[PDB]
């Protein structure tokens, strides 16, 4: 080899060194949204619960059983609060990934006339706590979690049943 | 989480008259309690007027003050306004305010059910 070998191998080792990374601050956040994922899960036996005893989607989080929604916080979760049976996970704003910042997933039930069909996903929201059907929250501000950072079990829609 | 309530604003007024009533609440999460006016008469039972609920986007009247009644919130201030408007002679009673745990600032549902807290009370009589 030569000095020009060596030159081209000093540009190869800081193309390297370059390199362009693939989306793993997306991975990061799903691996953060899952913390969020069981927080909202861990609700889930109460809410069904009150459904069963009651006939009626619990309205929040008093009659639902569950702990306060600014209480029930993780590293990277800093809210999970109950509106009319669906249960909404809203991460920190600081000290989390910045493409979940703030940003919020639901765990919402339809039921069947066999079983309770849970849904994991972006938020939703229940008019009445007796209706079946869900809706998008609002517009709004980036309150939504990207379908990037969520599992691919857990991106169903609104209207899936 | 103890909570204190406070009503103010109670007084004489005129049949047809304008009256407001202020609940002002002291405590830990005055902002995640649902706020029910409730009033009692010399004569019959305690009963509800007029539930607002923690999120504020949710209020409910009783049949007998629905279109005269109108409560609103403010966080800012922690204190529930209800304005009657239209006073009738069947108003005279002292209205409490009352304080329920929802445990959740975004909740939309309210109603006269156990409460946690209780306030005082305003006589509003109107003569
Ligand atoms: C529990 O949530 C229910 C949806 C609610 N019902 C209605 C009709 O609003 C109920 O009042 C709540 N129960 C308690 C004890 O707060
Ligand atoms: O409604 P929730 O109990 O989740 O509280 C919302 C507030 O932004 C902090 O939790």
């Amino acid at each position: 080899f030569t000095l020009i070998e060596l030159m081209i191998v000093i540009a190869i080792v800081g193309i390297l060194a370059a390199v362009a990374l693939p989306a793993y601050q997306d991975y990061t956040a799903r691996a953060q949204v899952s913390e969020a994922i069981l927080l909202a899960e861990g609700q889930k036996s109460a809410v069904t619960e009150y459904y069963l005893n009651h006939g009626e989607w619990p309205g929040d989080n008093s009659s639902a059983g569950v702990a306060t929604s600014a209480d029930i916080k993780g590293k990277y979760v800093q809210s999970v609060t109950v509106a009319n049976g669906v249960i909404t996970a809203q991460m920190a704003s600081s000290n989390v990934n910045n493409e979940i910042k703030s940003k919020k997933l639901s765990l919402w039930a339809k039921r069947q006339n066999g079983s309770v069909k849970w849904f994991c996903g972006q938020p939703v929201t229940r008019t009445t706590a007796t209706a079946t059907d869900v809706a998008a929250a609002n517009g709004k501000t980036d309150d939504k979690i990207n379908t990037k950072h969520l599992p691919s079990t857990c991106r169903d829609d609104s209207s899936a049943s | 989480a103890q909570l204190q309530l406070v009503e103010s604003g109670g007084g004489l007024v005129q049949p047809g008259g304008s009256l407001r009533l202020s609940c002002a609440s002291s405590g830990f999460r005055s902002d995640y309690y649902a706020i029910v006016w409730f009033r009692q008469a010399p004569g019959k039972e305690r009963e509800g007027v007029s539930c607002i609920s923690t999120s504020g986007k949710t209020t409910i009247y009783a049949d007998s003050v629905k279109g005269r009644f109108t409560i609103s919130r403010d966080n800012a201030k922690n204190t529930v306004y209800l304005q009657m408007n239209s006073l009738k002679p069947e108003d005279t009673a002292v209205y409490y305010c009352a304080a329920d745990f929802r445990g959740s600032r975004l909740s939309d549902v309210c109603s006269y059910s156990s409460m946690d807290y209780w306030g005082k009370g305003t006589l509003a009589t109107v003569s």
